[PDB]
């Protein structure tokens, strides 16, 4: 059951750093092509692996089994060898584009000029870069939770904000972002329109 | 009957080092201060015996640097006329 | 979603240690004033946790957003600051004081001189006060997580135990307490008396 | 509530191996017999526990208490006296042998000559025997976690492989095995076929 | 809780100057003086640390120019027994 | 034996920050006065750390002990409660301000444009903010080990740059800057001149 | 060449409880007997720590290698399997009984009334029983590292107090204490006349 | 002052697999060539490291600065670009091909029929395949600590065994390997046979 | 089970005063006596550590100069098999 | 039959001290304790071979603190004779 | 699987003082005695460690005075198979 199916053209350079610091596999470097498949059940996420690794040559950064869910990513330079791999991926999984799950925001809000308590608090238990007090920060849950990418990337790609922590794997996938105000309201509204204009299955 | 720790020394100051470094080292009670005139004012504290111990051998190893330690002492089980007759915190 | 609101109005030592021992944030000191705010989901509370920051002078010591739900611990010494911070939480929510859900006890066992083999792995499986062989044991999980302190915080108070665990986040809080056969048995009464005395949503 | 009591007779090597790695407890050594019973809610295992230690003289390897599942090992070399703590446990919970859940397989699939950019990621995210590139792997997911040890073990006494990882608490008990193509077809068959033998609800 | 500044000086002339440059010399605040009896009376000064730390070195300075001082020591944060129980300006 | 005795009159943020990512024990915010100990031997430390904790306010992170490199900051708001506690610990070692070690600088290699291979190592054994592929990296030895905390106050005072890492224990102390290349420079000129700048023991 | 040879004739149980919280293999139960063994070089004891194991009955615990400092401890009941392993080591050595090393003691300090801060530092940088805010603190510092496992056994059956950390490798063994004012007192009596009571080489 | 330059031409697979198991970098994988530089002191390497990354198309797996030993690999498929990318970083040092010193054997040991008890110790502190029990083990060090990868390669080159722990980084550089008896006969003779084989200054 | 404290004195009045001052020192419980034969007797009580090392202390500062002592020393905790095997005030 | 280990010491003290050091050292059985007069009390503690052995030598290590150590001995089989004619412990 | 203690005498009469000497000297069980032909005679006892080791010290201590010893080797944990397959007393 695919659960997430997420293609991004290009990674921006936090977001490829983040991933790379903390992937069990072979670390992607900024401007590569990824694509992130999310299935349900999380062990036969290792035939999809394979099936990629049978077609194309792709290359895998995180491939995570959680309690419940799998997660995937490849990546390469040739958007031609990771769209091959996705369309082994669906026909291995024999579903198409929009079986995916839609993805749904359950909590997108601004945290305005966070004060100190707080932000030795949020960079205490995170694994990028540590957000500064009087800093703006916007937190996003995602549903699936490999869409949350999508929502880290393209949130750089229209903004230059600091990404602090974002989770792909889980129930719940999250994202942390701080910067300025303006420059984050710009990033959270680049977010949620990228998050809304994917289709799937409700 | 809980115990008894004295420091008297010759001046406020000492005593008032020997008062606060006894509180800062041990679970005591500061319950006050005896001025018996002539410059010697002795610091009480009170509790149970192992603590008020400690509590007056860190009072003396600080008053002796900052004045004239004259008195230091413990009465681990003081009877109960000394608490029913002189002001050392366990008056009823 | 308000799942645990719980007013401390006293730290007893040894969990205030144990707390203070696996917190992410500022470590609380025996005798402080606590307040425990568990909603779901649980990246909001990042936005909780600011709105007491910007009111009160509270302090946070536990902000854990834990894979569905999410836990606030604030405290401060004057008391008068915790209840403003808790209005503030409960007005930033929109609910009541009597909205949590109300503590349920699913498995409550006092288990009398503990075999040697058991302890070394109860108190290697732990961060607290190490269980003794020929000690008795409690043990008790509370749905939601976040009123096992509560549990803790009232057993310590009303007895004279050795905190061996507590869990306040995640899908049921547990708590492992150790101590002769008398007190663990006031500290099981005063525990069953004191989740069953808190009102809330079924 | 019982979720898992399945009863190890022999263990193999490297099944004893891999859990005397990563348990937290009195490690056991190949060839004892063992015991897994896992029950929900988590915190009623630290009570069942103590009733075979009231009972036997077994000895305790793992005994996990999850996110909302508890699962204890038990072992000895002596089967009477595993199977004693095993009826104290059932005697305790006062359920029967079939109270049990029946365990349902969620995927198995054989993997056939794993590259390496998938197997560095396999034995990364492991705590077993190395995954090498070239071998076949099994895949297994058993619902209930426990059941995934008896799939581990099984799958080991009728075959020559190498175990690669088995998770066996969690809502998906979980298994990796790795080898030549014919030993992971005979280990598939002998694991699949010792799941399917156990009778439950 | 503000930090603790006492200067003893045998002789009231030594403390009354010493209690002249000390509130002078920063922000401290005099808060009293005690007569333990004998010739020794001690000045208390209270106020943030560093404004205390020179403000008693500058008595010192000043009153040994004029009587006999004791004592001069400086108590960073004293424990709220001290200002509870004896009396050095802060009793609640 | 002082090895190290140094008093940041300021955290800047990213320096406080950091050090309440690795903080041991209470963790501090930034704009307050912090102050550095190491000294010889070690356990030594752990009765002059009380000293200091029951003379003045001030509150620890880092508390270090390897028999041969002790270690204690303490930080408060009010500088002069961060002075007396100084005084205090140098009045229980009965040292004084110039028994100290005068610090040396051992390394310091600017490397521009640092390519991404390299900047998954140094990210991934780092905690700090995360070095981008393209910046600039000063990396620093100072000794003693106590001495660099002061060289990364000081670089992130002067110029705008991310601090990616600073080890102050240990026998030489650590620093990793990362940023653009002016100012990475003008870092690299504070730190050299922050440390030089400090008068002690050859 | 034999550091340490020391012979614990029964494990009190927060020791053996202790050691069975951070022991890399098989746990010990209290009322065994002990054994421990510290050689240089490091390696050589992976050869006689399998000696034992063919020789007896025994069971070990902890066995730690550093090119410097071997380690092994090994545990059983019956104590005379137990002194036939200690035998079966000093003649896989080559070495006698009294070439051990004489154990000194560097350093014992009582920390009396523990402010809350340190005890923060103490108790997350440790595994044993939690230090309370008031309790009185014993540390040690033996040589050879060896013998602090001895002074920890010693120290818990004269006094009732609260282990709080032991060390039995690196290059000198700590050992940290806590309890009551005259418990400290008894235990500090008990760690003192344990360790300069054993025959070696000085 | 260069301590190890070596040359893995081929890495065999459980080499590479256990390599990358547990490195801070990017991951090799079997048939690529790879190259183990160690130097003194530690921190230049981070300089040197660019040294390759900037010239060559070799990609790095270990990064170690250890202010005594520091060490760095590289892995690439051919294997005139991993020799490139050592002769730039050995021009980088100014230093030769001889510079380098030569390995010394410190103990060699083949202990056969590890006991059950044993294997426990041995695989807890180990990261690649399991040792059984009643199988033989070959524990050895070499000097300098880098040679150990050399002698890990050629004996799984060599025989059929099962790499347990190699450990390159430290004062020595370890190695365990397991299996049967004649196998691990063999490993040990291709052992010794591929350390001694190697020049440089003694 | 409460700490341990012995005075063995070569002589009944020596172990008299011994008890005397013991439990008028601090607060323990004077269990009883044992008669060894040859004149030695011992005196026994029993409380915590605290209680009995001054008690302990004080029976032998006011035991010397009454009669002779042999042996002062407090056992912090006596195992169960003491109290149950020996006769020490706590047979249960 | 349990092996025997008797530790001699004239006085009581020394034999209370010498009985907790040998029940805590070991796993031993302390039947009881002998009284021959003149002071001299002998603690018996019984078990097997490895433990007795092991029990007398703290026993020894810690009964010279305190006293006069007569005689530390250890049998480790006595003789049925012994046992049904001495009262050691075992008598049937 | 309990230990094992042989001692191999050329000569009957010095084993039989070796098996006198060993089951007096600790809880052992002489099981029997192996005659290997030529005057080597080995007797066998059993039991736990610190019997048969402080066993066959004592019976080749007394068997020196009057045969030719051969051997003496204490063997603490024998393996099963070696138990089953040999006469040493164990055989199930």
């Amino acid at each position: 059951t695919l659960r997430t199916y997420i293609f991004l053209d290009a990674l921006q350079p936090q977001l490829a750093t983040f991933i790379g610091k903390t992937a069990r596999g072979f670390l992607p470097v900024p401007g590569q092509a990824s694509l992130w498949v999310e299935i349900a059940p999380g062990i036969a996420i290792n035939r999809v692996t394979d099936a990629a690794l049978k077609a194309t040559k792709v290359q895998p950064a995180v491939q995570v089994v959680e309690r419940a869910y799998g997660l995937l990513e490849v990546h390469h330079f040739d958007q031609g060898e990771v769209l091959a791999a996705g369309s082994t991926i669906l026909d291995k999984l024999e579903v198409r584009e929009e079986g995916r799950l839609k993805p749904q925001v359950m909590t997108h809000q601004i945290i305005r000029a966070v004060e100190a308590y707080q932000t030795q608090i949020i960079n205490r238990n995170s694994q990028g870069m540590m957000i500064l007090p009087g800093e703006s920060l916007f937190i996003l849950e995602t549903q699936p939770a490999g869409y949350a990418v999508l929502a880290a990337n393209e949130a750089e790609k229209a903004a230059n904000v600091h990404l602090v922590n974002v989770t792909p794997y889980g129930a719940f996938g999250r994202l942390y972002l701080a910067g300025s105000e303006a420059e984050i309201d710009a990033a959270a509204e680049a977010a949620e329109a990228a998050i809304r204009s994917v289709s799937g299955v409700a | 009957a809980d115990a008894l720790g004295m420091i008297e020394v010759r001046g406020f100051v000492g005593m008032v080092e020997a008062a606060d470094a006894m509180v800062k080292a041990a679970k005591v009670e500061l319950i006050g201060y005896e001025k018996t005139g002539g410059g010697y004012v002795t610091a009480v504290v009170r509790g149970d015996v192992a603590a008020v111990k400690a509590a007056t051998e860190a009072g003396q190893r600080a008053a002796e640097r900052v004045g004239e330690v004259v008195a230091v002492h413990v009465i681990p089980r003081p009877h109960v006329n000394v608490d029913a007759a002189l002001p050392l915190g366990r008056t009823p």
